């Protein structure tokens, strides 16, 4: 029978300073106990001062970075080109994961 | 009276006044020709130049469908693009499930039964536009002109829109000082004096030429526009012939 | 007949064109934008004097920063008001946070035009929707429905619109307090209306950033009704 | 388009009145008489046929007078092909409810039904309403014996006794002069028989071109019977009150 | 599925179709609603041009929409009985999210929400009707008395009349009814609501129809002799 | 794939190009089990005048499918003429390839152009289409790949082609149970449509 | 007359009265100017307002970080088509990676038009654009008329009394083609075009609106004292 | 696109006339005589067969149909509204009857299937009502043999005997002087036979005349044996020989 | 008088649309006729090709339906192909549906309800054209059935269409009062055609060249058209007795 999900391996890390924040993760691809890539980035700049990784299974991650990203392209139409607070995007990310909630983003998110 | 004012409706005649009027807008728009050749088709358009603004070569009226076959249309624009939209659709789908490109024949009864269609409800508006199209096939060449009506027929050659009855004339001399049949590139640089002739009805405004051509030898079959050395050796062959 | 999204040889929209017609039949509203706050004020015109004025609700909240007036068939702005509401609170839950003004004002109007042969006919109203949020600060719109919004400093609509309007132009200027606001709405309504101008056939509201929208009590109003007269007999 | 030809039959007049409602009426008004009498015993349907041919069947013959349940029957005035339509209607609607409940369904909850539909061809749907009006004759154990009328506007009311279709005018005169509280069937059927007979517009009143129907308590003990009477029965009870 | 636009706009900025809605209330017959002090009487008029009719089952011009909330009307009677259904459902739906009776507020809200829908949607024309809809919150003992109409809009009245004639009459509440003061116990309030009525209906036999509505669901409807001494009672002290 | 109980094609059909066009050939044997449903089932099936096909599988399945390819092909005449090999083939995969889940048909499609001669296509299981210069086909296939691949040649005669499916279907006959019966064959050239049958007591001592 | 009640019905000379009547909206609307070098393309639009108390209508809408455009007619009609333009160039780049074309843009406005100019019920769009853009070829505007013709060009004008802009711009189209890697002049040569336009106004601070998109350039707009400079 | 006539396209006016229905019953009385007459053991329907051109082959259109193996059916108005009629009917008959009971409608039930949807036609959105008059003759079991017309507004009505169409007054007349309720069968075709020849200008014989009975139950033509309940079909169309017989001894 | 817009009843029961369907019928000017063998049916139509730039091969008003069906239109082309294509698809699915060949004249009933439905049904027009059915049937014969957009339809011995419709007729009901026989006594197909051509230069008054007709001939399972070459050949024989 088919399985729609995969396990893509890999880890991710974020720590919060005073008046920074880092956001760091590894450059490996898997599957199995194979190397797919040795630097495939899965931390990326999304605008307005948000970085974001969704660690897993990497079609849904991909899927998931790629409509947060459109997700602010259109905050900004919508709105005046208003900047899109962490705290917003947070909340409009759980909309995103949760719209999937019977057949879900196998990811751990982070922004 | 009242029976010109609904599509669909036949007047005491049998006549679908609506239609005849969307000839009219036809015969308003700039001329478009089509010469049948020996183992292709060419087509050509009048562009008229409204100002020095617009920019040269590139606003380009004659559209391809699928990679074989070519159609220019004159009257309503847009009305020819939505043509072309559906033909494209009618190819692919014909393409899709019997995998040969689409004939020439086949699909010139697909944009028949299309526009024919739109005379059928007062629901819609027939089409504003006369078009002419072809290409070549497993069978060879064919060339064919579209009418608001629905109706169709093979041509040798064919005109429309303002200087139609200048450019009937002159086609009609090629049908008969060349039984055996015309070449690609003599069609190509006749298609060129055509339009020129043709745009004595037209001479208010300047023009600009633009030419298109589907042949066995000369493209392989495919539909390629005229271009570059061969546009301008067909722009002089025609402005020697005005003068 | 005629089709209903059909265009007059002027280049206009008839139905969207007559709807403003019956808007001038309505009652006035004004509404003023000041530096401490906006100042939202109707005329209620009760057409008898046995019907209870406090149930006439012309002046409505959408949220806690948005409030908004009406005037025309205030009948059909009760689907806007609900669509405004959902809006305003939809936003909230979506992004964690107060929807901008002209947002709201935007989304109200992509109602407008949503009809023909979607909705019967235009919408036979007119609104005034104020405001307030962190980057634009204190607002006021007028919402037609042509689809169309323009911000104001000051506006009036209804009967007595054109009347009024021309008294904002020369009374408004950018230093204007919220007291200066709230008597210049009641001076200007006392002018256009039919009947005298009373706590009973007249409501005032208000926005501000500290305690959101408000619309004032019948005994509040009285007061600075009172404190209106006392100052035109001072000079 | 399809605009141009739209005869707008759900609108209002400047007066405020549903043009294809009053015009549906005026078509009513010239269908054959039909006659409800309620008696406290029972009620009485009496209903002229429209200009009888002396070849038409008589006997196996229903245009005026129809079934809905054991318990509830209608007289018709107007378009019998409308008529037929919404009967077939009410027949269905009267099952449901027994297949709900498990008891026959009361009589004003199949006439509101039955007058709700036709409401809804006045209001939405742009189509031409149902130009008929009924007289409907049933009995429940809650009311009791009941006489009902709905029209084209789908409004209904409750009656002692009433007409429809032609001459109602002078029908319910006749009617309002001889009908008393205390009154019996057979005296009912007195009454209905007499009345079209001041009403028709025929020569003479016949037993060829009259439908006639009974709802009594006559069967035996507490239950109701219905009486669809045949054309000898007919004459007999036309002969027995001396008008032929 | 029928879609013209039947309700629509004119040059002067009028919607006909709402307007001529309004023209079929004003034929309809004449309906009052009179709120006293601790209670709200509804007052019908019914035409004696229909004498063999059967008021036992007759349908009654007062409706009840739930045990507390009860509404009359003047205008089309088929229209009527749509928006009633409409209201009762909901009324019952309310009660069975909200754990609550509706607000009779909530309830002219509705109502007239569902007239409104109907002056601005497609392939409809607008309800004919006009209705008065009175009773009492529920643990309220304030009185409550609404008016809705075809275009939708919709007020609370101390008293109000709907219906033909219903400018005389509304001219005799207007000199009548002291806001001030208004009818201390049932009878008083009763008594004006009969007496404003009989400025208009004929004669005071079988045409007037009474409804009282008190707090806590307590709704009973007047019989004819109950309501003959009421007329009996003004026709003696009005020759004087 | 099959589902319960229904009737099985399993089969040894074939179809070889060569000079003068191309041959059809299949054996008659149709099974429920362990027991012959038909023994003497025709295969080759027509949906246009030169234009046919051998049949394997599911019975029910590939007369379905054969049945709205010949209704397509059909319109296709009215409208624009003779159809190639190469577009019945398509129309095939196109109901092979989107009902994969609900179908078992392994279907060998096979014409005869004037331009393109003899054609092969052969379209299995999974509705994927391959153009071949001859093809082999239904369960008593497996027995037969290592004489069929040995003993092919390119531009054959008629007389050795139809040896060389009547010796091919023959050993797939004697070793397949689930083949059997008479040997038919359908020759398709620019000379017209000629039906050949062999029946056992020649075949089988071969 | 009698073949104008809606866009399904020809005129006896072949006309389309509705999709006329739509055109003349445009003419009533505020005036915009468009033009184009080989690196940049600008727009410059006055926009107007309905007194002193009000504010100014907003002209030009950004459809992509590599094209947009300014309107003329009506406003929510131009709103309904930057939005599907919007949604064209965004799916352009989720499915292909691929930035879309400002000829493959006016087309699909073109077709868009079209459709509500056959069909009984529906009604013609009441707005004009100009669209510009820097893609894989260079700069370009095109103009848009809700007719379905659209135009390339390398300047023009739509609007009340934009023929005295777009004869400006036909004089001076040699010169200002060749203004290339220089956004301010190429601004400038606009801000003169429109001038040309002007009746009893004048170009003022809350008045004028200028977008550009080019080369190293992302479209932008410019409102408010960013216009300051070009006064 | 699409059907935007969602609305009536027959109304009242303000008399109260329903004019689609009128105009409709106009193109009835244009329309060729048809008659049907009741006997005591079965029932006759006739109808003269016009013909479009002496060209055409007048075998090949069937005015007189069978709609049931009892129930027969015959016109007058417009042929193509009746033929579309005749294929609904039978339809009608299988799916909301056969199909449920396992046997053949009554001849007033079916009567009923087809007023109904001649009903539809004239209060249904875009549509007009059908320009014909039926006349549909039939037997069953607990009825017996029975004769109905139906109008373009579906109404239907039983009849011992009638005529529609061109000339309907005077033959209707004729009819009232010859019917008696002890018409056997026989005496019945000869009637119609008296009764069509008024209306009739040209060639009067088997090949212009169509006429079919509903009589006994034909065993030869039911096209098996075997059960015995099953006796055969009622309907029988008379041949033109058949015809040409009764004819000579008029 | 929006009642002669669309297809509802007049005050003297008729509809003008359908009467005005039947006057575009003749819109191209153009003659058909129909005649049965003893082994086949064939049907000739004038072919006028105005226009010197036309492609004459593509000028056609015959259409091969189905393999053993062919019809001739008499009306505007966009009408005939719409006809054509329709009737096309209905004798395909019939084929598939059934298992057997679709007969002349229950194609000829189909499409004759098709039209009807245009006659009664408001949003749909009717096509302005009639339709000859021509088929060797295998139950029925040698089969002539013709249609119209009144919903309309009969079989025939022979038949003719068009403005000079009229003449055409009077000439074949002559010779079949002379013959005594419901068709043309003759063993091949040739000679038939032959007879058509015959009797339509007879009735019309006119010569034909092998450009000025078009021929199409039904035999038991085929039907086909002539070409040009095919019909000089038969016009041969004709002018030699
Ligand atoms: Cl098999
Ligand atoms: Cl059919
Ligand atoms: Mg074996
Ligand atoms: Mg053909
Ligand atoms: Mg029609």
């Amino acid at each position: 029978q088919f399985n729609p999900y995969g396990d893509n391996g890999g880890t991710i890390l974020g720590i919060a300073g005073e008046d920074f924040a880092v956001l760091a993760g590894d450059t490996r691809n898997i599957t199995d106990y194979s190397i797919n890539s040795r630097y495939e980035p899965k931390v990326f700049d999304c605008g307005d001062n948000i970085v974001m990784s969704a660690n897993g299974f990497a079609a849904d991650g991909d899927a998931l970075v790629k409509r947060f990203k459109n997700s602010v392209k259109w905050y900004h139409f919508d709105h005046n080109d208003k900047k899109l607070s962490i705290n917003s995007a947070a909340r409009n990310i759980q909309h995103l994961l949760y719209g999937k909630r019977f057949f879900p983003y196998y990811v751990h998110t982070i922004i | 009276t009242g029976y010109d004012l609904s599509n669909s409706v036949f007047s005491p005649d049998g006549r679908n006044f609506q239609v005849e009027y969307a000839v009219k807008a036809v015969e308003n728009g700039t001329t478009s020709i089509g010469i049948k050749c020996n183992d292709g088709v060419v087509f050509a358009v009048e562009k008229l130049i409204t100002s020095k603004l617009l920019v040269p070569q590139k606003n380009v009226k004659i559209q391809v469908v699928d990679r074989h076959i070519g159609c220019v249309y004159s009257g309503l624009i847009p009305d020819g693009r939505h043509l072309v939209n559906r033909g494209r659709e009618e190819a692919a789908s014909f393409k899709k499930l019997y995998k040969t490109p689409i004939p020439i024949p086949a699909f010139a009864d697909r944009l028949g039964q299309y526009v024919q269609a739109h005379t059928l409800y007062n629901s819609v508006r027939p089409f504003g536009v006369s078009t002419i199209f072809g290409g070549v096939d497993k069978n060879g060449a064919h060339l064919y002109m579209l009418e608001p009506s629905g109706s169709y027929w093979g041509y040798k050659g064919a005109a429309t829109g303002k200087g139609r009855q200048s450019a009937k004339a002159e086609l009609e001399k090629l049908v008969d000082h060349h039984p055996e049949g015309l070449s690609a590139r003599e069609a190509v640089k006749q298609a060129a004096k055509i339009i020129y002739l043709a745009h004595e009805d037209n001479k208010e405004k300047d023009f600009e030429l633009e030419i298109s051509w589907c042949s066995l030898s000369e493209t392989n079959g495919l539909h390629k526009f005229v271009k570059g050395d061969l546009l301008q050796e067909a722009i002089d062959f025609a402005q020697k012939e005005i003068n | 007949d005629r089709g209903v999204s059909t265009f007059s040889p002027e280049g206009r929209l008839f139905q969207v064109e007559y709807s403003l017609e019956a808007i001038k039949l309505g009652s006035t509203a004004i509404g003023i934008a000041t530096k401490e706050g906006v100042v939202l004020g109707v005329e209620k015109r009760a057409t008898s004097p046995l019907l209870e004025s406090d149930s006439i609700e012309k002046i409505v909240e959408i949220d806690r920063h948005i409030g908004c007036a009406m005037s025309g068939l205030t009948a059909d702005a009760r689907s806007m008001i609900e669509h405004a509401r959902t809006a305003a609170v939809t936003h909230n839950l979506y992004y964690d946070e107060d929807i901008n003004v002209e947002s709201l004002t935007q989304s109200v109007c992509d109602l407008a035009l949503r009809f023909g042969e979607l909705m019967s006919r235009p919408f036979g109203v007119a609104l005034l929707i104020a405001g307030h949020d962190a980057d634009d600060g204190y607002q006021l719109f007028h919402a037609e429905p042509s689809g169309t919004f323009y911000r104001y400093n000051a506006k009036a609509i209804g009967s007595g619109s054109e009347g009024a309007q021309a008294e904002l132009l020369n009374e408004w200027h950018s230093s204007l307090t919220l007291k200066e606001a709230e008597l210049l709405v009641l001076k200007i309504l006392k002018q256009v209306m039919e009947e005298k101008l009373d706590e009973n056939n007249a409501q005032l509201s208000c926005i501000t950033k500290q305690d959101g929208f408000k619309i004032y009590d019948n005994e509040k109003t009285a007061e600075l009704i009172k404190e209106l007269k006392e100052k035109e007999a001072a000079e | 388009g399809s605009r141009r030809y739209d005869s707008r039959t759900t609108i209002f007049s400047p007066e405020g009145r549903l043009y294809q409602v009053e015009y549906a009426l005026e078509s009513i008004s010239h269908a054959g008489t039909a006659i409800g009498i309620m008696a406290s015993d029972g009620i009485v349907l009496a209903a002229e046929r429209k200009v009888t041919s002396t070849l038409l069947e008589q006997d196996t013959s229903t245009e005026k007078l129809y079934k809905l349940n054991d318990k509830i029957a209608v007289a018709v005035a107007g378009l019998t092909a409308d008529a037929e339509i919404l009967i077939n209607t009410a027949r269905i609607h009267a099952q449901n409810y027994l297949k709900t409940y498990n008891e026959d369904i009361p009589v004003e909850i199949l006439v509101r039904r039955l007058s709700d539909i036709k409401q809804g061809y006045t209001q939405h749907g742009g189509l031409r309403p149902f130009g008929v009006s009924f007289i409907y004759a049933g009995y429940d154990d809650r009311y009791g014996y009941q006489l009902y009328t709905s029209n084209p506007s789908g409004n209904y009311t409750g009656w002692k006794a009433i007409s429809v279709g032609a001459n109602t005018s002078a029908a319910q005169t006749l009617l309002q002069m001889d009908y008393k509280d205390d009154m019996k069937v057979d005296d009912a059927i007195e009454l209905a028989l007499k009345t079209l007979s001041k009403t028709t517009d025929s020569s003479a009143l016949t037993y060829d071109r009259l439908e006639f129907a009974t709802i009594r308590k006559g069967a035996n003990d507490g239950e109701v019977y219905q009486k669809i009477f045949k054309p000898q029965e007919i004459k007999d009870i036309l002969v027995k009150t001396g008008i032929t | 599925g029928y879609d013209r636009a039947l309700s629509i706009f004119s040059p002067d900025g009028h919607i006909f179709q709402v307007e001529y809605a309004l023209e079929a209330v004003k034929r309809g017959t004449c309906a009052v609603g009179v709120k006293g002090k601790n209670c709200v009487v509804l007052g019908c008029e019914r035409r004696s041009t229909l004498k063999l009719q059967d008021t036992r089952i007759t349908p009654s011009k007062v409706s009840k929409i739930d045990s507390h909330v009860v509404l009359s009307f003047s205008g089309l009677n088929a229209d009527s009985r749509i928006l009633i259904e409409k209201a009762r459902v909901e009324a019952q739906s309310h009660r069975l999210t909200l754990e609550d009776p509706v607000t009779v507020e909530y309830l002219t809200r509705y109502v007239a929400g569902v007239q409104q829908r109907y002056t601005q949607s497609g392939g409809v024309r607008p309800f004919g009707v006009s209705t008065l809809i009175a009773g009492f919150d529920p643990r309220d003992d304030e009185p409550k008395l609404y008016q809705t109409e075809p275009s939708g809009i919709y007020s609370s009245w101390s008293a109000q009349t709907i219906g033909r004639n219903s400018k005389t009459v509304r001219e005799f509440l207007e000199k009548n009814y002291d806001r001030k003061e208004p009818p201390a116990t049932v009878e008083e309030c009763v008594k004006l609501t009969v007496r404003s009525l009989l400025e208009v209906v004929q004669t005071g036999a079988k045409n007037i129809e009474i409804t009282v509505v008190k707090p806590d669901s307590d709704i009973v409807a007047l019989s004819s002799e109950e309501i003959n001494q009421y007329v009996t009672q003004i026709e003696q002290e009005k020759q004087e | 794939r099959l589902k319960k109980g229904e009737v099985s094609l399993g089969a040894s059909i074939m179809a070889v190009t060569f000079k003068d066009g191309v041959i059809l050939g299949a054996d008659s044997r149709t099974t429920t089990g362990a027991y012959i449903a038909n023994r003497v089932t025709d295969k080759l099936t027509r949906v246009h005048d030169k234009i046919w096909c051998c049949r394997s599988g599911s019975a029910a399945d590939t007369q379905a499918i054969a049945d709205i390819v010949q209704y397509h092909l059909e319109l296709y005449t009215s409208q624009y003429g003779t159809p190639s090999t190469e577009t019945a083939a398509s129309v095939f995969k196109e109901l092979c390839y989107e009902n994969k889940d609900n179908l078992t048909a392994g279907i060998i499609v096979a014409g005869y152009d004037d331009k393109n001669k003899g054609e092969v296509y052969t379209i299995p299981l999974g509705g994927s289409v391959h153009k071949l210069p001859y093809a082999i086909a239904g369960s008593g296939s497996t027995f037969i790949y290592g004489y069929c691949d040995k003993n092919f040649r390119e531009n054959m005669s008629k007389e050795e082609t139809v040896d060389f499916i009547k010796h091919s279907l023959s050993q797939a006959i004697k070793w397949d149970g689930s083949s059997g019966g008479v040997i038919r064959m359908v020759v398709l050239t620019a000379a017209g449509v000629e039906r050949l049958i062999f029946y056992p007591d020649e075949y089988e001592q071969l | 007359n009698n073949y104008d009640g809606d866009t399904v019905t020809f005129s006896p000379t072949g006309r389309l009265f509705q999709v006329e009547y739509a055109l003349e909206a445009i003419k009533q609307g505020s005036v915009t100017v468009g033009l184009r070098s080989n690196t940049h393309a600008v727009l410059v639009a006055l926009k107007r307002n309905a007194d002193e108390l009000s504010s100014y209508q907003k002209k030009i809408i950004k459809c992509d970080e590599h094209m947009g455009l300014s309107l003329a007619g009506l406003a929510p009609d131009a709103r309904v088509l930057s939005n599907y333009l919007r949604q064209q160039c965004n799916y352009s780049s989720l499915v292909f990676n691929r930035k879309l074309a400002v000829e493959r843009a006016g087309h699909l406005l073109c077709d868009k038009a079209q459709k509500n100019t056959q069909s009984y019920g529906g009604r013609p769009y009441g707005v004009g654009l100009l669209i510009i853009g820097y893609d894989k070829s260079g700069a370009h505007l095109l103009e848009f008329q809700p007719s379905g013709n659209v135009t390339e060009l390398y300047g023009t004008a739509i609007g009340a009394r934009s023929q005295g802009a777009k004869t400006y711009l036909e004089r001076t189209l040699d010169t200002f083609i060749k203004i290339d890697g220089n956004p301010d002049e190429l601004i400038k040569a606009g801000v003169e075009a429109i001038s040309q336009s002007l009746r009893d106004e004048s170009l003022t601070v809350d008045n004028l609106s200028i977008a550009i998109v080019g080369k190293d350039t992302p479209f932008t707009i410019y409102d408010g004292e960013a216009v300051a400079k070009y006064i | 696109m699409t059907d935007r006539y969602s609305f009536s396209l027959t109304t009242f006016s303000p008399s109260g006339k329903l004019g689609q229905i009128d105009y409709a019953l106009t193109a009835v009385k244009q329309g060729v005589t048809s008659l049907g007459i009741k006997a005591t053991n079965g029932v006759v329907i006739a109808t003269e067969k016009k013909s479009s051109s002496p060209l055409a082959m007048s075998e090949t259109l069937s005015k007189v149909s069978l709609l049931t193996p009892d129930i027969g059916a015959v016109y007058s108005g417009m042929g193509p509204d009746y033929r579309v009629l005749v294929d609904k009917s039978r339809k009608v008959a299988h799916t909301s009857y056969k199909r449920i009971y396992g046997e053949y409608p009554p001849t007033k039930l079916l009567v009923s299937e087809v007023a109904k949807i001649m009903q539809e036609a004239t209060q249904s959105g875009g549509v007009r009502p059908f320009g014909v008059s039926l006349l549909i003759a039939g037997h069953d079991e607990f009825n017996g043999f029975s004769l109905y017309q139906v109008d373009p507004s579906g109404s239907y009505f039983p009849w011992k005997a009638t005529a529609i169409g061109k000339g309907s007054v005077a033959a209707k007349t004729f009819l009232e002087k010859r019917w008696n309720d002890e018409l056997e069968l026989e005496d019945a075709i000869h009637i119609a036979l008296l009764t069509l020849k008024e209306s009739v200008e040209g060639e009067f014989n088997g090949d212009t005349i169509e006429l079919a009975i509903i009589g006994d139950e034909n065993p030869d033509l039911l096209g098996y044996t075997g059960i015995p309940t099953d006796k055969g079909p009622r309907f029988r169309k008379l041949t033109s020989q058949e015809i040409n017989d009764r004819l000579e001894a008029l | 008088g929006y009642d002669r817009h669309i297809t509802i009843f007049s005050p003297e029961g008729r509809l003008y649309q359908v009467e005005y369907a039947f006057k575009a019928t003749n819109q191209t000017n153009i003659n058909s006729l129909a005649v049965r063998g003893k082994d086949c049916t064939v049907v000739i139509s004038q072919k006028k090709v105005p226009d010197k730039l036309l492609d004459p091969t593509t000028v056609s008003y015959i259409f091969c339906i189905s393999r053993t069906i062919g019809m001739v239109v008499n009306g505007p082309i966009p009408d005939a192909r719409n006809a054509a294509l329709r009737a096309k698809a209905e004798a395909a699915e019939f084929r598939y549906k059934y298992g057997y060949d679709m007969p002349c004249d229950v194609l000829a009933k189909r499409m004759a309800n098709l039209s009807q439905i245009y006659t009664q049904r408001a949003y749909m027009r009717p096509l302005g054209v009639i339709l000859t059915f021509v088929s060797v049937d295998e139950e029925l014969g040698p089969s002539i059935y013709k249609t119209d957009p009144a919903g309309y339809y009969v079989g025939y011995k022979a038949t003719a269409t068009g403005p000079k419709q009229q003449e055409i007729t009077t000439n074949l009901e002559n010779h079949f009062k002379k013959s005594k026989i419901d068709h043309i006594n003759e063993e091949s197909w040739e000679k038939v055609v032959e007879f058509a051509i015959t009797h339509m230069i007879d009735a019309l008054g006119t010569e034909f060249s092998k450009n000025d007709l078009e021929v199409g001939v039904a035999t038991k399972d085929k039907f086909f058209t002539l070409s040009a070459e095919n019909i000089e050949e038969r016009l041969v024989a004709i002018a030699e007795q």
